[PDB]
RNA sequence: AGUAGAAACAAGGCC
RNA sequence: GGCCUGCU
């Protein structure tokens, strides 16, 4: 039957109906003369719609070929032989641009004189029932229907025609070629009944080829193929077979409980080596301040100028020399990168304006300070085989060191009190709910305890830095910069104040990952004598700069003023995470307001203000020789500020795995003291895990030293 | 006097002060270089925790495959993946029996799903592992890549638009004699039947970063495009089962979580009365997902979907058959250094196999040596167990049953047991009356675990009396204890942009107080503390001060040109008026009223050239991975301003051979734009149907041109111009 | 008596010999190294550490179990248990 | 009249061309999702490492033609060198800046008819009346809540051919909305926003927003209202009650 | 040298 | 010496 849609209709048509064909999926091999009386649906649906125009009157102008101009309007434009989404949107925007009625089936064609549409079928049986059926199958219609049917006859209500009679004389004349062309095919065996409405498929999802043979390697070691696998399965049934295996199974496997008492728990081992370095990228306890006593505000203000002024503020400057060397490096250098530093330092004193941001020259001094040229160029693995010496980066357990009593007065003094406000807040919007005043008097209250302690300090010295040393390096990529130290303080007089630690000169810091490194050297004043803890100075040069003059009751001290100087480096996540160092204050702060919270859950009343002034109750917040000391809350707010941002400054794998290895067992001893009886299926296997973080971090190790002494403490 | 802080616990208990114990305020530990240390340590120890096995060599991709399953018993408790085949089919039935009709329920939906799913649903993924290229791009890119690949090589069924029919052709693809990809260096190359089913079948290896918690790497892995359909059809029928089991905590959230923890305590002491003593176990799988087989989720999977059509079966199947023959790519390489001649070299990872073992150390030597015999095709097969928890749901589904297996009807004595399970982490409340019962049935879940080829770590375990316990972060001591310190992290700029970021700082704020018990004034400090952040970020200060930045000029002519400086927004130098009563509320609205017409009118221009929107998925959602969890998507209230712009691109492709994918981006985007013109719903709701661009384009031009004539600016000369225009395009297509 | 007892160690030179004897089913030989964990040396089959070096016995009639060590190493260096008091083995220079 | 002529300036090219032409309307999310730029990690580091360029944002080729390439003191405030993968320019962040206080002004009156779940969240706590702190230790339940006080009781799909037959009336297909609430949503949020030219994707999405209802697992004491749950921050804690009545009541 | 820690950075590539 | 890139 397909042989005469090859042979009549033009190749159009044939492709449409095909794409038509696939619309709905069904395969055009089972059943043809659906394709055939589509088709021929189709077919009158041009031969209907083209050949008719319109200008602007009504009374379409009927030309057998359009003419080159703009009247090129058709008369009838067409709906079918489009996709079903475009059919849709083509109904949609007639209905929202003529203000029609949407019909819910597909129509054929629109027309303008009575703004509506047509949907024109042309089937075999006779009009006249085909009609008022596919009427009855649209509801409430207005659009307008019109059919023709093989014996010749028309038909539609309102005994209206829209158009031409001579182009329905056509419609019929190409009817009867139809009908008498299949006479000479002969298909009305099945013409007049061949489509009765089938939809049905069945998804079909089969594993074969090599695919099916993976399935066969992929059973139980005594399994043959994939359908006898699933043919045991779907016949298996539960027989007591765990039973069975638990059993037979040897009796060592087993998860025996070992109480944990008193007396269970050992103090954990601290490694033994040399004494444990400073890590810091600045001096922490150990520095020494600059100030003019300026109104300018933390941001407020230009670093260079500042920091020059600040320093002309000191007298007693000496030619620098020698003190205590790096042991490592070429101290030289450092020396004459000092004396560099001043020199070029006037040179900005002397010109116009200050400028906002120096770059510094390239002498080898720095080239060799700041690490450049060192890296290994790199080549191909073809290119470099036969060398001896070539094997992998050495990738081994870090050095041992052993704890040092540096870092705990280190801490201690890290937690004390200043004569400084080290945090000036932003503006929040006016309270207006008394919740909210609550929090602001709670708020000022804790920035009462905390902005005057050396916590604070440390937290606005690692911002400042690592803001400046991020941007520099995101800026000045190839060109060696200075930046001095800044910080600004408010004395308790009121004054503002702004306080000089030293400079960083920060190198190439052509950052690509996040693991890159950027090398400064730092070097910063102190008064502080490396010749007493020389062990926690392995890495810096120091010299001696000047002499200062403290008022003293002792006459006048007249003490020496050194230099500590140092190559540090450093990363973008480090800088990014030194840089959000304020966040020490929330943690530090949410512990001490849960603590509030939860006691005036006890008493219904707010109890912020009795903690804060009466001192009445305390915690243990450390230990002396004579025992364990308790201290106020304020007292507890710096101690947990200071973790905090020590936390911050010393972070490291060693801190994450020995945290999370020693948080377990404080969870272990809380239920021992809790009386919960505590068990344990391997505490050797869990000591050993926490062991293996204390390397060398001074941080860790301190903090493994403090879980000592609690478990020493505790357990009574 | 030495101050301590740890001492603080002898007076506060300590999960009440647990936060102290969460160093989250420094840099998260990150790797540097390669992962293939990693990964060959990961392939060896799972090998050889199941050397006990039986070996065949897989006669399609002629790797050597360990199969331990129904292997000899464990008579020791190092870990071990020697499940019994019988055992698991047995606890499956158990949960099937205690849970009539869970299977037939969910498969019935499955079913609904895979047969009404579509290709563009695996868009929505992370990077996967492109085999076109070898190498890990965006799921979309190696999607478009894959099916390129198809329709170059006559594999076609995809045009469908189906994932049913795109997992079709991908398995007809296994039976092709000789596919062809592409390079650029563009050279066409022909794939025979073994390196393309390798290919297919392989993993590509990456090293974990900010991975908090723990002193030593890991590795994960990151399956390939053919593979990954039948993954989410597997994951889709393990959610729908998850859902119906209480005992699960994995397919919720985090309160949810909670809750169930709570009830599941408050069930077991409760019903448990003087006689009966209680202990929980906080209990931590070591080696989870290396002692997992493929071969058990089949039959899991096969269990599950009895009585069920045999096609549903298959698709179903097909997963975990290519787990079970799945192979890893080793990884990056090897770095070597030779400090006397000054260099350094990068070997890539596939000549692990060939490479002689002089420039590795003696620990690298010995892994190299142990993982040779598996290396095909510089690629290692790892067929004993997962890699790196692709199949989440199915081990969280495992886990319940073992915990179902315990409901006092399977026990047969006084001892019981329940719990919850979420994949490597688990908390198990047993009751028996006397403490040898409890040890007996813990002693019984031990072993029954152990056939199933899941183990507990004793290391990282304990067991305590009920009412105090740990699960995943949550310190359960009477009631969950807030914690704040695991979400210290996301209290900075996020990162998206001006709007976005301060709308969620706001939103976090909010909910870190609704959810982890944030304190009032702890609340407002953070607020301040963000503002300062936020501000030193974007160069975007109150204005009134004398902060010169690169942004600090234009800002303060702003600022003096406004007459009601209150209705500034903080990114245009402007008060902060938030508070705690303003955390819910977006800046642009709170400060709507107090901004004057003008700059409103400047701020809020649809025209801008800043704002970008791109699709409804990503209007107002923001991707952060948070700490110690898997990546997260958040929606974040903020109007569209002028602020809402999207950040610079990685523009780094410009020096790689693989330039020419720019240029396809660029025209891509190019037809997209233009298809979006012409079908303005193309972004909300993504088009559908098998016709062509430039048809469904040209007859729309046809069809817009009449009507917006009928009425609107077209004229006659215009719309018979758009006519022949169209013809012209027409005919242009043809030729 | 007590339930086990342990003797016969003590001080020995690198590659010398030593015989422990404890009075006490199959029995086995332990030790503990200092730091490290309680491990298994010996049963009556030996550990691979030990191999072709010590061998353990018994007396069925006397109650007793004995190792005999034979060309000592420094990782021999610990805490010697059957299964009580232990004997201490110490190699060394 | 200029889509078509940008449509037939593409198919002349070559490239172009077979795109348009091979590729079929199903593949339409899948080449508009063809990206080479990976999903960014550490979305903050990055943010606080790009600012510190010059050029960090983008913005169309447009911006070339509406502000000057430099201020007043000459500092630049767009490039005309493209994006790695798109025909967008880079441009500094002072160009936002420049943009509102002499950039081109229209007339924002309809943003709050358009944000109508924000400009609502806005007047209800205009007007709320505060209360006492009670200080007691709070029983906090958790349960399942909804946080949208604005559903008009329609799921996602539910709302979404409302939402589509309001922004685009064309693209509908089958679907004619049978339920009447639909009905008169529809013909209010069509009257409402008849001219409002933001853009129709953020127009569907906050339609979908405020119609859809959507629902979250929160742990809670008391309140259980919908406009009680958005201030849940304000009037819950752990050991404080601070009695609050939104505008709306 | 320095940062850092089971492998890397201490610029890369292209002419 | 000149020019390109900074998650590809």
């Amino acid at each position: 039957m397909e042989d005469f849609v090859r042979q009549c209709f033009n190749p159009m048509i044939v492709e449409l109906a095909e794409k038509a064909m696939k619309e709905y999926g069904e395969d055009l091999k089972i059943e043809t003369n659906k394709f055939a009386a589509i088709c021929t649906h189709l077919e009158v649906c041009f031969m209907y719609s083209d050949f008719h125009f319109i200008n602007e009157r009504g009374e379409s102008i009927i030309v057998e070929s359009g003419d080159p101009n703009a009247l090129l309007k058709h008369r009838f434009e067409i709906i079918e032989g489009r996709d079903r989404t475009m059919a849709w949107t083509v109904v949609n925007s007639i209905c929202n641009t003529t203000g029609a009625e949407k019909p819910k089936f597909l129509p054929d064609l629109y027309d303008y004189k009575e703004n509506r549409f047509i949907e024109i079928g042309v089937t075999r049986r006779e009009v006249h029932i085909y009609y008022l059926e596919k009427a009855n199958k649209i509801k409430s219609e207005k659009t307008h229907i019109h059919i023709f049917s093989f014996t010749g006859e028309e038909m539609a209500t309102k005994a209206d025609y829209t158009l031409d009679e001579e182009s329905r004389a056509r419609i019929k004349t190409r009817l009867f070629t139809i009908r008498q062309e299949m006479a000479s095919r002969g298909l009305w065996d099945s013409f007049r009944q061949s489509e009765r409405g089938e939809e049905t498929i069945e998804e079909r999802f089969e594993i074969t080829g090599t695919m099916r043979r993976l399935a066969d390697q992929s059973l139980p070691p005594n399994f043959s193929s994939l359908e006898n696998f699933r043919a045991y399965v779907d016949g298996f049934e539960p027989n007591g077979y765990i039973e069975g295996k638990l059993s037979q199974m040897s009796k060592e496997v087993n998860a025996r409980i070992e109480p944990f008492l008193k007396t269970t728990p050992r103090p954990l081992r601290l490694p033994d080596g040399p004494p444990c370095s400073q890590r810091s990228k600045f001096l922490l306890m150990d520095a020494l301040k600059l100030s003019i006593e300026d109104p300018s505000h933390e941001g407020e203000g230009i670093p260079l100028y500042d920091a020059i002024k600040c320093m002309r503020t000191f007298f007693g400057w000496k030619e620098p020399n020698v003190v205590k060397p790096h042991e490592k490096g070429i101290n030289p250098n450092y020396l004459l990168a000092w004396k560099q530093v001043l020199a070029e330092l006037q040179d900005i004193e002397n010109e116009e304006k200050i400028p906002k941001t120096k770059n510094m020259k390239k002498t080898s001094q720095l080239k060799w300070a700041l690490g450049e040229n060192m890296a290994p160029e790199k080549v191909d693995f073809d290119d470099c085989k036969d060398v001896s010496d070539l094997k992998q980066y050495d990738s081994d357990e870090p050095e041992l060191r052993s704890l040092a009593s540096w870092i705990q007065s280190e801490f201690n003094k890290a937690c004390e009190l200043t004569d400084s406000s080290w945090i000036e807040l932003d503006e929040i919007g006016e309270d207006v709910a008394p919740i909210e005043h609550i929090a602001s008097m709670r708020r000022n209250y804790f920035t009462a305890e905390v902005s005057h302690c050396r916590a604070t300090e440390y937290i606005m010295k690692g911002v400042y830095i690592n803001t400046a040393l991020l941007n520099a390096s995101c800026a000045a990529m190839d060109d060696f910069q200075l930046i001095p130290m800044i910080s600004k303080c408010r004395t308790k007089e009121g004054r503002r104040k702004t306080n000089l630690y030293g400079f960083i000169i920060k190198g190439r810091s052509h950052l690509r990952n996040d693991t890159d490194v950027v090398n400064f050297v730092s070097m910063e004043f102190s008064l502080t004598d490396p010749r007493l803890e020389p062990h926690k100075w392995e890495k810096y040069c120091v010299l001696e700069i000047g002499d200062m003059l403290l008022r003293s009751a002792i006459g006048q001290v007249s003490r020496p003023m050194f230099l500590y100087v140092r190559t540090n480096g450093t990363s973008k996540i480090k800088m990014k995470w030194g840089m959000e160092m304020r966040r020490c204050l929330l943690q530090s702060l949410q512990q001490i307001e849960s603590m509030i919270e939860a006691e005036s859950s006890v008493k219904e009343k707010d109890m912020t203000k009795e903690f804060f002034e009466n001192k009445s109750e305390t915690w243990p917040i450390g230990e002396s020789p004579k025992g364990v000391e308790e201290g106020s809350i304020g007292k507890v707010c710096r101690t947990l500020l200071a973790k905090s941002v020590f936390n911050s400054l010393y972070a490291s794998p060693q801190l994450e795995g020995f945290s999370a290895e020693s948080r377990k067992l404080l969870l272990i001893v809380q239920a021992l003291r809790d009386n919960l009886e505590p068990g344990t299926f391997d505490l050797g296997g869990l000591y050993e895990a926490i062991e293996e973080c204390l390397i060398n971090d001074p941080w860790v190790l301190l903090n493994a030293s403090w879980f000592n002494s609690f478990l020493t403490h505790a357990l009574r | 006097m030495d101050v301590n802080p740890t001492l603080l616990f002898l007076k506060v208990p300590a999960q009440n002060a647990i936060s102290t114990t969460f160093p989250y305020t420094g840099d998260p530990p990150y790797s540097h270089g390669t992962g293939t240390g990693y990964t060959m340590d990961t392939v060896n120890r799972t090998h050889q925790y199941s050397e006990k096995g039986r070996w065949t060599t897989n006669t399609e991709t002629g790797a050597p495959q360990l199969n331990p399953i129904d292997g000899p018993l464990p008579e020791d408790n190092e870990p071990s993946g020697y499940a019994q085949t019988d055992c698991v089919l047995e606890a499956m039935a158990f949960l099937e029996e205690s849970h009539p009709g869970i299977f037939e329920n969910s498969c019935l939906e499955t079913m609904e799903v895979v047969q009404q799913t579509r290709v563009d649903k695996l868009t929505q993924g992370r990077q996967t592992y492109d085999w076109t290229l070898n190498r890990n791009q965006p799921a979309a890119t190696a999607l478009a890549n894959t099916i390129e690949v198809f329709r170059s090589n006559g594999l076609t069924a995809n045009e469908s638009g189906r994932l049913i029919d795109f997992l079709k052709d991908v398995m007809e693809s296994m039976d092709k004699e000789e596919m062809e990809i592409t390079t650029h260096f563009k050279k066409k190359q022909r794939l025979n039947k073994r390196s393309y089913l390798i290919r297919a079948l392989t993993l590509n290896t990456m090293t974990k970063d900010a991975e908090r918690g723990k002193l030593k790497r890991r590795a994960i892995a990151t399956p390939g495009m053919q593979i990954r359909g039948f993954v989410y059809f597997v994951e889709t029928l393990a959610r729908s089962i998850c859902e119906k089991l209480e005992q699960s905590g994995l397919p919720v959230g985090g309160n949810e979580k909670k809750a169930k923890l709570a009830n599941v305590v408050r069930k077991m002491m409760t019903n448990s009365q003087d006689t009966e003593l209680s202990f929980t176990i906080t209990g931590d799988n070591t080696k989870w997902n290396e002692n997992q087989n493929p071969r058990m989720f089949l039959a899991m999977i096969t269990y599950i979907t009895r009585n069920q059509p045999e096609w549903f079966r298959n698709v179903l199947s097909i997963a975990p058959i290519m787990f079970s023959n799945k192979m890893a790519r080793l990884g990056k390489g090897y770095m070597f250094e030779s400090k006397s001649m000054k260099l350094r070299t990068q070997i890539p990872a596939e000549m692990l196999a060939s490479i002689d073992l002089k420039y590795f150390n003696d620990s690298t030597r010995k892994k190299i040596e142990k993982i040779r015999p598996l290396l095909i095709d510089g690629t290692a097969s790892l067929s004993p167990g997962m890699m790196m928890g692709m199949f989440n749901m199915l081990s969280t589904v495992l886990g319940v049953s073992i915990l179902n297996l315990g409901q006092k009807r399977y026990t047969k004595t006084t001892y019981w047991w329940d719990g919850l399970q979420s994949s490597d982490d688990f908390a198990l409340i047993v009751n028996a009356p006397n403490h040898e019962g409890i040890q007996a049935g813990v002693d019984r879940f031990y072993r029954t675990c152990k056939l199933l080829g899941i183990n507990m770590s004793k290391k990282k375990s304990y067991i305590n009396r009920t009412g105090t316990f740990e699960f995943t972060s949550f310190f359960y001591r009477y009631g969950f204890v807030a914690n704040f310190s695991m979400e210290l992290p996301s209290f900075g700029v996020s990162g998206i942009n001006e709007s976005a970021d301060m709308s969620i700082g706001v939103t976090v704020i909010k909910n870190n107080m609704i959810n982890n018990d944030l304190g009032p004034a702890t609340a407002q400090m953070a607020l301040q503390l963000f503002i300062k952040d936020y501000r030193y970020t974007y160069r975007c200060h109150r204005g009134d001060t004398q902060i010169q930045t690169r942004r600090s000029f234009e800002i303060k002519k702003l600022w003096e040109q406004t007459r009601s400086k209150a209705g500034l927004l903080v990114s245009d130098g402007g008060p902060n008026l938030y508070n705690i009563r303003n955390l819910h509320i977006p800046e642009v609205c709170l400060k709507w009223e107090l901004m004057d017409e003008d700059y409103q009118g400047r701020l809020c221009n649809p025209l801008n050239p800043f704002v970008s929107h791109k699709e409804i998925e990503s209007v107002n959602n923001a991707v952060m991975m948070p700490a110690h969890g898997p990546a997260k998507n958040m929606e974040y209230d903020a109007v569209a301003t002028t602020h809402s712009w999207i950040p610079k691109r990685n523009r780094s492709i410009l020096n790689t051979s693989q330039r020419g994918i720019l240029e396809d981006e660029q025209m891509y985007q190019k037809c997209c734009n233009l298809f979006e013109k012409f079908f303005p719903s193309s972004s909300y709701r993504r088009p559908v149907g098998i016709s062509s661009m430039v048809e469904a384009m040209v007859s729309r031009a046809r069809i817009d041109a009449r009507i917006d004539f009928e009425s609107g600016r077209i004229k006659k000369e215009e719309f018979a111009e758009i006519m022949k225009i169209c013809s012209t395009i027409e005919e242009l297509r043809r030729q | 008596q007590v339930q086990l007892q342990e003797s016969g160690g003590g001080l020995v030179q690198p590659r010398g010999s030593l015989r422990l004897s404890c009075a006490a089913y199959t029995m086995g030989w332990y030790r503990q190294a200092p730091l490290k964990e309680r491990e298994l040396v010996a049963t009556v089959n030996y550990a691979d550490p030990v191999k072709g070096r010590f061998t353990i016995s018994r007396d069925n009639n006397k109650n007793t179990e004995y190792l005999q060590m034979s060309s000592l190493q420094p990782e021999d260096t610990a805490v010697y248990y059957c299964y009580g008091q232990g004997t201490q083995v110490t190699v060394s220079s | 009249m200029e889509r078509i002529k940008e449509l037939r300036d593409l198919m002349s090219q070559s490239r172009t061309r077979e795109i348009l032409t091979k590729t079929t309307v199903d593949h339409m999310a899948i080449i508009k999702k063809y990206t080479s730029g990976r999903q960014e990690k550490n979305p903050a580091l990055r943010m606080k490492w790009m600012m510190a360029m010059k050029y960090p944002i983008t913005a169309d080729k447009r911006i070339m033609e509406m502000i000057p390439e430099r201020n007043e003191q000459g500092q630049t405030l767009w490039s005309k060198t493209n994006d790695a993968g798109s025909d967008r320019v880079m441009v500094s962040p002072l160009a936002v800046t420049w943009w509102n206080r002499n950039g081109p002004t229209t007339s924002a009156v309809h943003y709050p008819k358009i944000y109508k779940t924000y400009f609502e969240k806005v007047e209800r706590l205009k007007h709320g009346t505060f209360g006492p702190v009670h200080f007691r230790n709070q029983v906090k339940i958790r349960r399942r809540v909804d946080i949208n006080p604005g559903h008009a009781d329609l799921s996602a799909k539910e709302a979404q051919d409302v939402i589509m037959e309001v922004v685009f009336p064309n693209e509908v297909g089958a679907r004619i909305l049978t339920s009447e609430s639909q009905l008169t949503i529809t013909k209010e949020k069509k009257e409402e926003l008849q001219d409002c030219k933001i853009s129709p994707l953020m127009v569907a999405y906050m339609l979908e927003r405020e119609l859809v209802r959507k629902t979250r697992f929160l742990p809670v004491a008391g309140g259980t209202s919908s406009v009680y749950i958005e201030v849940l921050h304000l009037t819950q804690g752990t050991c404080w009650e601070q009695m609050y009545t939104p505008g709306g009541e």
